[PDB]
DNA sequence: GAGAAGCTTTTAGAATTGTGA
DNA sequence: TCACAATTCTAAAAGCAAAAAAGCCTTCTC
């Protein structure tokens, strides 16, 4: 509902501009980008440890 | 080891939960010995073959 | 305008952003590679060409001798791809090579050649690729994946911090050649440049220049400034250079020109540093401290005495400054050294140097190389000299060359593959400036420093291998010089080529057996880019950052597509527009932006493009003629998002779905899925096996069509006709005169793939999708492949759900379908096992493939032929017998006595052993196939007689047709041409059909037409006669077979499997689930209107696994099949076709300004009712990904329906007949049956066979066996009291060999006890560790 | 031709039912039956030993 | 043919030697 | 002498299961 905020990019840096969008609503292109370097990092980290 | 198998699982809510579902297949594939047992036990077989 | 396979059924497109550029041909990275790898090339850069251009002419040993080529040729294939999968042999072309060979005479190296010699020569066979991209290896389909590694040139890594545990930071800087040996320049803790070539023994790095012939006055020249140091009135007033000093703090005054500068203990700011430029600051009094800690930098020879002064490179002293200075040496030149920028590496390196010259450093070299021998010049010369500096041994690449010459800045595009003393020093003073802080580094995972491999270069690669291993084997056996003979075809071996070309394309990491049970999957298992493999990292060697979704992947790799588990990250898949530049650098398509306006010109930047310009958005607002509405707009520069003005950008995106993959971009509703379940259902759409019957998405993204029309499954009309004639198995069209050649009147025949096999055991099977008498375009689909419904892809069934629990049943992810779903077989499928039972030599008599089994009664041989081979159409089950063989056991004798009971049998001797081919259990099925491949010089039985005159019947009658129908249409093309002209209707059937060219017409270029449609038909007849007496040949031909092999029998079984509780059932958006209750259909919930739902999902699978893309999914489709309910409504209660356009109208112009505009008005009035009839299934809908369809748009397409916006209606329980309370949501859901079947992964065992070594069960369904009691098991047991449990399944259930029969022997007489024993795999270990010298023994009790 | 688990001993497990596979062992000698049915039934296990 | 004769992980611990006092 | 410390050599890196394919020394005959 609310807007998922902010995302880190790979090298840990707090990305400056957050996501305002949420998901009942529609995320654009670029914020999708961001949000799959999260789950892509997330899901390395489970399956490597 | 020997008398084991797989299968998938699913839920089985009627059960309790001292309880297991074990399809019949899997449990004359398992049992085997068991049933040749009783089997020559009843008469209704004589020799093991 | 509208294509007319489209205008049978249109997609109900939302999305609003018009598309500037089609979807390109999906397979291009296929093809265009291998098409370069095999062609005629002039000028030579590529492919075959290249690589035998590069590799001769051969020149001999001084032998007056050489091989010269000349140019090449590709024969053709002798069998096509289906006979070729048939037969289980390669689909491959001979390579056939014009020779030559010129041998020169005495005392003439360049004179005219006393002969020459000339022919062809078979260096083996090439796989060629078939149109779709694949290949043919042994009969299996093949797919060899692209490949990421790192580009050729120099990289300048940094490995920042965890080496040394101090917080300072190395540096080194690598060379990656193509093929050769690698080089590095690495620092140490102590700042000295050391060198490893290919991670030997680290080493000082200067050593290199002195083995390039470098005296140490030419490398301080080289790597250093010079300082002057003059002799004058006293104290050697320096010469100063102005900038020289900035930064320095002073420590003394300095005076010139007759004014102060600078006093002590202060630095020179920039004041000073203005000051000493205005008073020209050239010559300053200075100490003679100064030059007590500088370095000479020239070597000084003492003239006088005729000795030496001072050595190079050597801290200065006062009494040397004396002893120079008395000398004769007036100027003094030393290095300008410093602690902010210049620093002494170099220095420091030479003085750790040990050697002292460049035989000592090439004897180091080569005893670091090849330790052990004794150094000798010649050999550390030829060494070093090939390591780096020969064509033979080392190759920058074209684009390693670029590489190189863009990271030292050089101008330069092309050159020499070959390190050069150049090179090597400007890559060791580039890396020294980066020390020095003047300079950056690369990151590894910049997808510019990463190249992609395709089938060409790789088989290239290969084949020059080969090339050069044929290279040393013709030096050898020229060298030994016999001239007049040996023709060039005898020393030439085809062996070595057509081994290190099969080891490439057989037995491959990245020649990997094709993925196929789905149209999809094929085409994604083809646009697959991987980063391992031969030249690449691994599994376990990858860190994690190229495990990561880097900021230039934006546009060319998916982020979304990639396989969980241990390889993630590593098995990236490639976007829908990304491309490759000449060099093999992924690039992906922009419109530039000039002035304001965004024009409609493509230009294809690649990630070190991207970087230098300002790409707007995909989803930036643009308003008419194609300005940015809004002032300013979101962007990224650098690699980095941000916002920016207007009049700054200077490129913008294709389209909205060109940063996914064609895999995610048929997930509708993307955009309102988290990350991991758009990953997650894109990885699981590709596992969907093909239904029975093939059903649309009714929400789909538009991009089923080009999927499904860009693999090679449907069969699509070559040229645009009228269908001549429709069948199940062929379809023949007759072409428009508009579109056909000057001769050559000619149909189009396709002949359509009926129920054959696929890699994945399921069953692809094409059904004709147009009728007789219709018209057809070109890029029409006429018959559609597995998982496709009118050219649209089509990978599941769009069933009925609500959202609600039921009674536990969708407890966690199970799933409760209705009785409905299985009565109607909607996800029923076919699978098509293959079964070969292999008659053999055997030692004491070979098998025979006979009917006459002993030991078994006619029960089992009912369905047998008389030949031993069951019958084509016959149901057989498992335990049944499929063909009968019989293995002769040698001869036997029991007692005298039993001889009378074989006297008695007729049996006369025979007793052989059963080992007949049986139905492996459970598996009921058909028999829909029969294949018997006999052994050249083998008795062909019954049913090999039979089968080989079946299908010389269907050649001949196959030719027959064929060239009857050409003949037909060549015909009547002549009659057509016969309209005018002197035409004789009454007289045109006066004689039969043939002989029509003696009418009465004119001889003009009419006649000549004729003519040439009378030659066309008589070259159509020998073309005939020749192609049947070849099929002739061929089909009685034996099959070449395996060593010490017979005959060899395949069966094929097509079993019918429905869903069952157990199976895996999921969708697009990432919800998995099993199947757990087939639930009765008067037990499922319904509506007001009496409909039951079909399939019952859990809501809390929605928050946690926030996929919300699902729940609008399921509300439009609700809408869609709510139009299509409406529609059916009207076209039952038979209406007029007024109101059904007008209604149909109404739906397809609602929404937003939408791209597409449908109007009904050009539809002529009879296709509108074949619309409707073709949407009364439900309107489909096309959610394009980033930019589909909005809940306003729903909520409007509901109320075009009669349905409630809300989407919830109201339900009632099946079994109470009770309102259940909180309006719930129904509608329709598009789910797929996964390949993960429950009747695949059930499996038990009592008791099997053993393993050797280790007396313990086998392990697999496979070869029945049993389950792995693990580690982790054992420590579970230990952790409750379970000692009896323990020991049983340790020793009676696996090992102990008497303790097991005992306990079988005790079990079935009633009696549960067991005798302990010890296992024999204890025993096997104490004889491999007694195998030692240790002597580890048991003691006594 | 699956095998029906209750719900409440997935927890334990950490099954869910998207998927996962279980494999089933005999107990043949008395013992061995006392020890399933005394020290590793699923009602005995309520609680847990972390 | 059948049968021989003969060019990149990362971390961490433990053993050398290589100055350094 | 007798002590730190840079080199370098050695070990380790989850479990369970399904399917498929390719193989099981060189070479030297005459
Ligand atoms: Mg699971």
């Amino acid at each position: 509902a609310g807007m998922r905020g902010l995302m880190a990019k790979p090298d840990g840096s707090i990305i400056e501009t957050p996501i305002t969008a949420n998901f009942r609503e529609g995320l654009n292109v670029l914020q999708y980008f961001i949000s799959t370097h999260g789950a892509r990092k997330g899901l390395a980290d489970t399956a490597l440890k | 080891v020997d008398y084991s198998g797989r299968s998938v699982i699913t839920v089985g809510p009627y059960l309790r939960l001292h309880q297991c579902g074990l399809p019949k297949k899997m449990a004359l594939e398992l049992f085997k010995p068991f049933i040749y047992g009783k089997l020559e036990l009843r008469g209704l077989a004589t020799t093991i073959k | 305008v509208y294509s007319y396979t489209e205008k049978k059924r249109i997609r109900k497109d939302f999305g609003k952003r018009p598309q500037v550029l089609d979807v390109p041909y999906l397979l291009s990275i296929q093809l265009d590679s291998f098409q370069k790898f095999i062609e005629q090339d002039p000028e030579g850069q590529y492919g075959l060409e290249a690589a035998f251009r590069s590799v001769f002419p051969i020149q001999s040993y001084s032998g007056n001798s050489e091989l010269q080529y000349v140019s090449y040729r590709l024969g053709e294939p002798v069998f096509d791809v289906q006979e070729c999968q048939i037969r289980g042999v390669t689909y491959s072309a001979p390579l056939r090579v014009k020779l030559r060979l010129v041998i020169y005479e005495r005392e003439a190296p360049e004179g005219t050649v006393k002969d020459i010699k000339e022919q062809e020569v078979y260096m083996g066979e090439i796989p060629l690729m078939t149109d779709n991209g694949t290949f043919v290896i042994n009969g299996t389909e093949r797919v060899i994946v692209s490949q990421l590694h790192r580009s050729p040139g120099v990289f300048f890594d940094s490995d920042k911090g965890k080496t040394h545990s101090s917080g300072k930071v190395l540096y080194n800087a690598r060379i990656i050649p193509y093929r050769g040996s690698w080089l590095d320049f690495e620092f140490d803790p102590k700042d000295n440049l050391f060198v490893r070539i290919d991670r030997r023994r680290k080493l000082p790095a200067t050593i290199i220049l002195r083995a390039l012939n470098y005296t140490t006055e030419q490398i301080l020249d080289l790597f250093f400034e010079k300082v002057i140091f003059e002799i004058r009135d006293n104290k050697l007033q320096m010469e100063l250079v102005p900038e020289r000093l900035r930064g320095e703090t002073a420590s003394f005054d300095i005076e010139a020109n007759g004014k102060v500068y600078v006093e002590k203990g202060r630095r020179i700011t920039a004041r000073h540093i203005r000051q000493l430029e205005k008073d020209d600051v050239k010559l300053i009094e200075v100490p003679v401290e100064y030059i007590a800690g500088k370095v000479v930098a020239k070597d000084y020879i003492d003239e006088s005495t005729g000795e030496l002064i001072c050595a190079a490179n050597m801290e200065l002293s006062l009494d040397l400054l004396a002893k120079l200075s008395q000398s004769g040496h007036k100027r003094i030149e030393t290095l300008f050294t410093n602690d902010l920028d210049h620093g002494p590496y170099i220095s420091e390196t030479l003085r750790v140097d040990p050697t002292n010259d460049r035989l000592s450093a090439l004897v180091e070299i080569y005893r670091m190389m090849r330790p052990g021998e004794p150094p000798t010049r010649e050999a550390a010369e030829s060494l070093f000299e090939n390591l780096f500096f020969s064509e033979d041994r080392y190759d920058l690449s074209a684009v390693g060359r670029m590489k190189f010459n863009r990271s030292l800045l050089r101008e330069e595009i092309e050159g020499s593959g070959i390190l050069s003393k150049d090179d090597i020093i400007d890559v060791m003073k580039k890396l020294i400036d980066i020390r020095n802080g003047k300079g950056e580094v690369d990151d590894i995972d910049h997808l510019g420093n990463r190249r992609i491999r395709s089938v060409g270069e790789m088989a290239e690669n290969q084949f020059r291998v080969g090339l050069v291993r044929v290279e040393r084997a013709v030096k050898e056996r020229l060298s030994l010089g016999d001239l007049d003979t040996l023709m060039p075809q005898d020393m030439i071996n085809a062996k070595p080529i057509s081994a290190a070309v099969k080891e490439f394309f057989g037995s491959s990491q990245l020649s990997q057996f094709m993925d196929q049970n789905n149209p999809l999957s094929e085409i994604t298992h083809k646009r697959r880019i991987s980063a391992l493999g031969p030249g690449g990292l691994t599994r376990e060697r990858a860190g994690f950052e190229v495990r990561d979704v880097h900021p230039t992947h934006y546009g060319r790799v998916c982020p979304i597509e990639t396989p969980e588990g241990p390889n993630i990250g590593l098995i990236n898949s490639l976007s829908v527009y990304a491309q490759t530049n000449e060099y093999g650098f992924l690039e992906t398509p922009y419109r530039k932006v000039t002035d304001g306006v965004v024009t409609d010109e493509i230009h294809y930047l690649s990630a070190i493009e991207e970087g230098n310009y300002v790409i707007a958005q995909a989803n930036s607002n643009l308003d008419e003629e194609g300005h940015f509405v809004e002032d300013l707009v979101t962007c990224r520069s650098k690699g980095e998002s941000s916002l920016f003005s207007r009049d700054q950008v200077d490129y913008m995106d294709v389209s909205t779905q060109q940063v996914v993959s064609v895999g995610a971009s048929l997930i509708p509703f993307l955009e309102h899925d988290d990350a991991n379940r758009a990953l997650m259902g894109a990885n699981m759409q590709r596992q969907a096996v093909p239904t029975l019957r093939a059903d649309k998405p009714l929400v789909g993204t538009g991009m089923e069509r080009a999927v499904a029309v860009d693999s090679g499954v449907t069969a699509v009309a070559k040229r645009g006709g009228v269908v001549q004639y429709v069948d199940a198995s062929r379809i023949v069209i007759k072409v428009n005169e508009d579109e056909m050649y000057p001769g050559e009147a000619g149909i189009d025949i396709y002949n359509l793939t009926k129920y054959t096999r696929s890699n994945q055991n399921t069953c692809i099977n094409q059904m004709p999708c147009v009728s007789l008498g219709e018209p057809v375009e070109r890029g029409d689909v006429l018959a559609d492949g597995p998982s496709t419904d009118l050219g649209e892809l089509a990978l599941g069934q769009n069933m009925r759900v609500a959202f609600m629990p039921w009674n536990g049943y969708n407890f966690e992810d199970s799933i409760l379908v209705s009785e409905r779903v299985v009565q109607e077989d909607r996800f029923t499928t076919i699978h098509i096992q293959e079964l070969a039972c292999v008659s053999r030599d055997t030692k004491l008599g070979p098998e025979e493939i006979t009917a006459d089994i002993p030991n078994v009664g006619e029960a089992a041989l009912s369905k047998l032929d008389e030949s031993g081979i069951v019958y084509i159409g016959a149901e057989v089950t498992g335990g049944d017998i499929l063909v009968g063989k019989v293995t002769p056991k040698g001869e036997t004798q029991l007692t005298p006595e039993e001889k009378l009971l074989r006297a008695i049998f007729g049996e006369k001797a025979s007793d052989v052993k059963d080992s007949s081919l049986r139905v492996p259990n459970g598996v009921s099925g058909t028999v829909i196939d029969v294949q018997v491949f006999t052994r050249d010089g083998v008795e062909k039985d019954k049913r090999a007689l039979e089968i080989e005159e079946m299908q010389l019947k269907q050649a001949k009658k196959d030719l027959s047709e064929e060239l009857q129908i050409l003949e037909a249409g060549l015909f009547s093309r002549i009659r057509a041409v016969l309209v005018a002209g002197g035409v004789e209707a009454e007289k045109l059937d006066k004689l039969p059909r043939d002989r029509w060219l003696e009418l009465g017409l004119t001889d003009e270029e009419k006649q000549n037409q004729l003519e040439q449609l009378a030659e066309q038909y008589d070259e159509l007849k020998h073309e005939f006669e020749k192609k049947l007496e070849a099929k002739r040949r061929k089909i009685t031909q034996g099959d070449d077979l395996a060593p010490g092999v017979l005959k060899i029998v395949k069966v094929y079984l097509a079993v019918k499997r429905r869903i069952q509780p157990g199976d895996k059932m999921a969708g697009r958006h990432g919800n998995k689930g099993v199947i757990s209750k087939i639930n009765p259909i008067e037990d499922m919930p319904y509506d007001e209107n009496g409909t039951p739902v079909d399939i019952v999902l859990n809501p809390l699978g929605v928050p946690s696994r926030m996929n919300i893309g699902q729940i609008l999914e399921t509300h439009l489709g609700m809408a869609a099949k709510g139009i299509g309910d409406k529609i059916n409504a009207m076209l039952k209660q038979q209406q007029e076709v007024a109101k059904l356009r007008e209604f149909i109208q109404r739906a397809y112009d609602l929404g937003a300004d939408v791209r597409q505009k449908v109007d009904l008005s050009t539809f002529s009035d009879e296709e509108v009712m074949r619309l409707a009839e073709n949407l009364r299934k439900g309107m489909p809908i096309a959610t394009p990904v980033f930019d589909g369809a909005k809940e306003a748009e729903i909520k409007e397409l509901l109320k075009l329906g009669d349905l409630p916006t809300s989407g919830q209606i109201r339900l009632y329980d099946g079994r109470t007949g009770e309102q259940f309370e909180r309006p719930v949501t129904v509608g329709y859901m598009y789910m797929l049956k996964l390949n993960h079947l429950v009747d695949d992964k059930m499996h038990a065992r009592s008791t099997g066979s053993y393993s050797l070594v280790t007396q313990q069960p086998l392990g697999g369904k496979a070869q029945f066996g049993g389950q792995r009691f693990g580690e982790m098991e054992v420590w579970a047991l230990e952790a409750y009291g379970a000692a009896y449990t323990l020991q049983e399944m340790l020793t009676v259930k696996s090992d102990d060999v008497n303790g097991r029969t005992k306990m079988y022997k005790n079990i079935v007489d009633g009696n549960h006890q067991m005798e302990p024993g010890m296992p024999e795999s204890f025993n096997v270990l104490l004889k491999e560790i007694r195998s030692l010298g240790i002597n580890i023994e048991l003691e006594d009790e | 031709k699956a095998i029906q688990l209750h719900p409440l001993v997935c927890a334990a497990y950490n099954a869910d039912f998207d998927g996962d596979q279980m494999a089933v062992h005999v107990p043949l000698t008395l013992e061995a039956q006392l020890e399933a049915r005394a020290l590793m039934m699923s009602t005995n296990n309520i609680l847990s030993p972390a």
